[PDB]
């Protein structure tokens, strides 16, 4: 009954080549969020990085001027019943 | 055979009641699941009873004794699952939580232990 | 919910068995720091660190399998109570140097164990 | 296997009108040691008293000279199968 997506995904601040981003975060014991990127024109490779359970913000840097991202965030989480798994995703898109 | 059935029947019922009472509660406060804090305090009690109750009565059958503790009392409580919880916390970087888990459930499940003693004691 | 039960019990009986036949035969040894209680508790420390490990790498598998390991097996292993009235006995006999390391030793060498099962596991995938 | 009965009670010094006892504790964890003591010819009321389980020695006062005394021990003790429950008594005769 509980979820172990976040919520309210945005980018808060803004350079040319990169972003800055915030999220909730889910009421479950989070171990870590993985954050994935990419160029929303999808013959691009997706590039992901980890960020610790006690952030709820990242930074995402060396990207293109004027390029359109798509950007998802996903959890690596504690419960009970499965232990450590991997949550759904919540996603955004982004213009640089 | 009789005392694997003691161990076994009390087990039993101790496990199914901790994988429901865990199921159905820990997730509401994922920082200290009290799912599995009551399962530990709740078994204390039973422990803590019995070790009043059993000597003021030497000549019950072994099977009932051994039926509520290693089956009943045994198969309730967990220490495995109480580790998972606060090493999860510390792999986490909560550690305010890690050490209050610590804490609530060794003073709370001693306390409870206690409380049955003096009861059953102080009522016979 | 019933093939669900039967994981638990299954899992569970043979945990306590376990326990049962452990404790019967080695706690007496060692009166202070009852040794079969804490070999339980430090072994299903180890096999819940395993397992958490182990299942975050294959995602799709049973349910069955990891409900029968950790709430059954580890869950009927593993006691809370034991560990108290052993601890409350030593406190009324006065016997309060052993009464903390029995606390410390359960507590400290049980996330140790688990932390081993854990990392033994991450390190080899 | 193990025994929860004490072994090798003794008394080590006395008086006319008092006795030290000594004993071995068994192996085991003894919560308090229970004394019974009283004449030997049974008209006369036994009386007892505990000592904690970490002493293995009591004293007994009160007594009157050149009389034949019945003194026991027995524990109350914990173990993994009984919890908390009482053991045989050792005893000896002893004349003041
Ligand atoms: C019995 C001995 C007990 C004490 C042992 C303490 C060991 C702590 C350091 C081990 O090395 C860590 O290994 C993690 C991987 O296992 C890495 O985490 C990385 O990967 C994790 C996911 O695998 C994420 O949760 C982290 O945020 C991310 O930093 C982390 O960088 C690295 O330092
Ligand atoms: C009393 C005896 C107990 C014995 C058992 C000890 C517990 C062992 C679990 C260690 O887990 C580590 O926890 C770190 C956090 O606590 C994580 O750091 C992660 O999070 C940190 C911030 O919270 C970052 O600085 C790190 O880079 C990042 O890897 C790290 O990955 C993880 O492996
Ligand atoms: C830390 C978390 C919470 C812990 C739970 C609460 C503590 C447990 C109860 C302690 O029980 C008492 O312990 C005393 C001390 O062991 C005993 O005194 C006995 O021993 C004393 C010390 O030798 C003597 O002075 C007394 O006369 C003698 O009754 C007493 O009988 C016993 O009822
Ligand atoms: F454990
Ligand atoms: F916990
Ligand atoms: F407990
Ligand atoms: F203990
Ligand atoms: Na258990």
């Amino acid at each position: 009954s509980v979820s172990s997506v976040p919520t309210k995904l945005e980018v808060v601040a803004a350079t040319p080549t990169s972003l800055l981003i915030s999220w909730d975060a889910p009421a479950v014991t989070v171990v870590h969020y993985v954050i994935t990127y990419g160029e929303t024109g999808g013959n691009s490779p997706v590039q992901e990085f980890t960020v610790p359970g006690s952030k709820s913000t990242a930074t995402i840097s060396g990207l293109k001027p004027g390029v359109d991202y798509t950007i998802t965030v996903y959890t690596m989480y504690y419960s009970y019943s499965d232990l450590y798994s991997y949550s759904s995703p919540i996603s955004i898109n982004y213009r640089t | 055979i009789k005392s694997l059935f003691a161990v076994i029947i009390g087990g039993s019922v101790g496990c199914t009641l901790r994988w429901l009472l865990s199921t159905k509660f820990n997730s509401l406060f994922p920082n200290l699941p009290p799912g599995t804090l009551v399962v530990n305090l709740l078994a204390g009690l039973i422990i803590g009873t019995a070790l009043a109750y059993f000597l003021r009565q030497p000549h019950l059958d072994p099977f009932w004794k051994l039926m509520i503790t290693t089956g009943l009392c045994g198969g309730l409580s967990t220490y495995s699952t109480f580790s998972v919880e606060v090493f999860a916390l510390l792999q986490a970087g909560n550690y305010i939580w890690a050490l209050t888990s610590v804490l609530v459930h060794v003073i709370g499940s001693l306390i409870m232990t206690a409380l049955g003693f003096f009861i059953i004691t102080i009522l016979f």
